[PDB]
């Protein structure tokens, strides 16, 4: 009947479209982190294997030995980039997982008493168009009363949902922007070193 | 050993997000007043916790009930160098308590700004709240502040003890 | 003896340094695999977050300059993986084909030196043993065979001491250049990104 | 279809080095003279080739048959510039096709430097290496520059053509 529903179905979408889309950049994000590890790993082990050779080749020292460095200097650096990497991905986590869960798990009871809204607004209808008797004036005022009963509870969620958003899109917002800057600067801080 | 929900509720500039990131990053950071909530995964004593930090403004009060659900224990922070607003802090404690969704949750009360010179002392604030005069709760009351980092470890791990029991 | 002793050592060397070449080519090539993954990802991430910056203006510029970074490192990333590359093909060069030359010398060598002691085991033997009206026929065999079998360890001691002396010229000249290019490549890397 | 092996022989000068370089990359490269060898996997229309360059200068020479085994084709580059020594190349073109390990390569001699102006014509280049001589070896005489890159492709066209064949 409202325009809220329709304003409010119309922002459930969006909450959901959106989710999906931090899902894919919380999975790639996940999936660059162990490339770096790998990477990382990698860089260690043939800074160590270049050292080696450096120790025992006199003729060729110092090729491998500076090469060393920079293998060994690239992980050390590694490491730490891939805290910060981490670091974005459970705050994100957070928001998407546990943050916006909370949000699905009143979207849901918002839902569960809309549709209970419908069956009994059903029902009072079926009955204020069908026949009479002893059993038709005592029954359209006990459903009445169970119409208008899910109707408080139908209004109340669907306050409380209004609600739930209006705290998740700015709270939303602040974690993103420190999260997509504490991500850029730590990508840039890795080549800084 | 499963995640439990933490609400960490009280007055605006109580000190509840400075709180929130000294018991996520052990620092003191830079804070602007939350319009609405923060929220950080948080472990301490190999126990994880979902944190959640409302903010204390009048706006945004009547609404932290919409949030109670699936709590384990309440965090009540309350300014120590706010004696014009205890009143104040005291009606909306009691009020909250008096909700259903929090039948399971741990009451515990964080005395902020205690490296304060005037600072209260840990008993006025008690019987001001009406702490003793509680029915079949657990609360405990602790001097703390988020600045210098005084009553943080003993805080939580009354918290964590008793929610292993 | 020093004289062949000495060059079973090189050979030593050689058969130790190209196991240690391999695990450098192996850990090169790894490393190409890894940044190439490392690049993909790069480009879906690019992708997904442009995507996030024009659709939710919300947080434009956030997602914006991200996107710009991720595709940024893509390209870079590409370059880079074209030297590891030529580095790991040029390293398969000289492990593979130019060691292994000189290998198949070494084999030749080897093997020269089991016929020259067998037909010297023999000649000693016929010096030692019994005597009768056919061993002098066969004595001036066994030394006739015996002095070439000389000749030939003699011509392929001197053929692996050559070919070691010439791939000890070659593997400094291709080890110092491929090492510095690969070196300079990954200064170029960030560099390039560092521009940026 | 398998992996051809190429000698790329001849004096110190001659351009050796810069016809490698130039068929591994297509360009005019930096080059030192060759103590030994260089050595590198090449491509060219298909066909693998691993070619090794070997240094002219006088006491290296006495060793280019170390390296001669397995050989399918040798180019022979000339200087067309060194009337001088073009004695010297025959001298060394001479003794290597006697070698029978080379008795299957095909040769290709390069005359390189042609884009100079005093360059040697391929005739009395053909002449002063004896290579109306050379019957039973499929041989080719091109005229080639190592730096500005004439020659080049047509004389490899010929030498992949015949080499699979
Ligand atoms: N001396 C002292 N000052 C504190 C302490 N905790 C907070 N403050 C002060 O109070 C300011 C606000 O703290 P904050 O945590 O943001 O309060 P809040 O409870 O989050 N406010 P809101 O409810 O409006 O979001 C801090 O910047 C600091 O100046 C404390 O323990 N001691
Ligand atoms: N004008 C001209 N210069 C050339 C040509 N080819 C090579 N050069 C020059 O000749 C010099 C020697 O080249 P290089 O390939 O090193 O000779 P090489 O045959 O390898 N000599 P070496 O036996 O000592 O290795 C270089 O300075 C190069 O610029 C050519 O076709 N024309
Ligand atoms: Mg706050
Ligand atoms: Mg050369």
């Amino acid at each position: 009947s409202r325009t809220v529903d329709l304003e409010l179905e119309l922002q459930i979408e969006l909450l959901r479209e959106t989710k999906r889309k931090y899902e894919s950049v919380l999975q790639l994000g996940r999936a660059l982190t162990a490339h770096l590890y790998s990477l990382l790993q990698t860089q260690h082990a043939l800074g160590d294997a270049f050292a080696d050779l450096s120790q025992k080749s006199p003729e060729l020292q110092e090729e491998f030995g500076y090469n060393a460095e920079t293998q060994k200097l690239l992980c050390k650096n590694g490491e730490t980039l891939l805290g910060a990497v981490n670091f974005f991905v459970s705050s994100i986590n957070t928001l998407v997982t546990k943050t916006m869960e909370d949000t699905l798990m009143t979207v849901k009871q918002y839902e569960a008493a809309r549709l209970e809204y419908d069956a009994y607004r059903t029902d009072l209808e079926e009955l204020s168009l069908g026949p009479r008797d002893a059993g038709t004036r005592g029954r359209l005022e006990s459903a009445q009363a169970t119409f208008q009963a899910h109707r408080d509870k139908y209004e109340k969620l669907r306050g409380d949902v209004a609600i739930k958003l209006k705290f998740l899109e700015e709270n939303k917002i602040k974690v993103m922007h420190k999260q997509l800057l504490l991500f850029h600067n730590a990508v840039s801080a890795y080549f800084a070193g | 050993t499963r995640e439990m929900r933490i609400l960490i509720l009280g007055l605006d500039g109580a000190g509840k997000t400075t709180i929130l990131y000294r018991l996520q990053v052990g620092e003191v950071v830079t804070t602007i007043p939350t319009i609405g909530f923060n929220v950080e995964t948080v472990t301490y004593k190999n126990l994880k916790f979902q944190v959640w930090d409302l903010g204390g403004l009048t706006s945004i009060r009547p609404y932290w009930r919409c949030y109670y659900s699936n709590t384990d224990a309440v965090i009540y922070v309350v300014d120590s160098c706010d004696r014009d607003r205890i009143g104040i802090s005291k009606s909306e404690l009691v009020a909250m308590l008096e909700e259903e969704e929090l039948r399971k949750a741990i009451l515990v009360v964080f005395a902020n700004k205690q490296d304060m010179e005037q600072a209260m002392t840990s008993s006025e604030m008690a019987n001001s709240l009406g702490l003793p005069a509680l029915k079949d709760r657990k609360w405990q009351i602790f001097k703390t502040s988020a600045t210098k980092g005084t009553g943080l470890d003993e805080a939580m791990e009354w918290l964590v003890e008793t929610l292993k029991s």
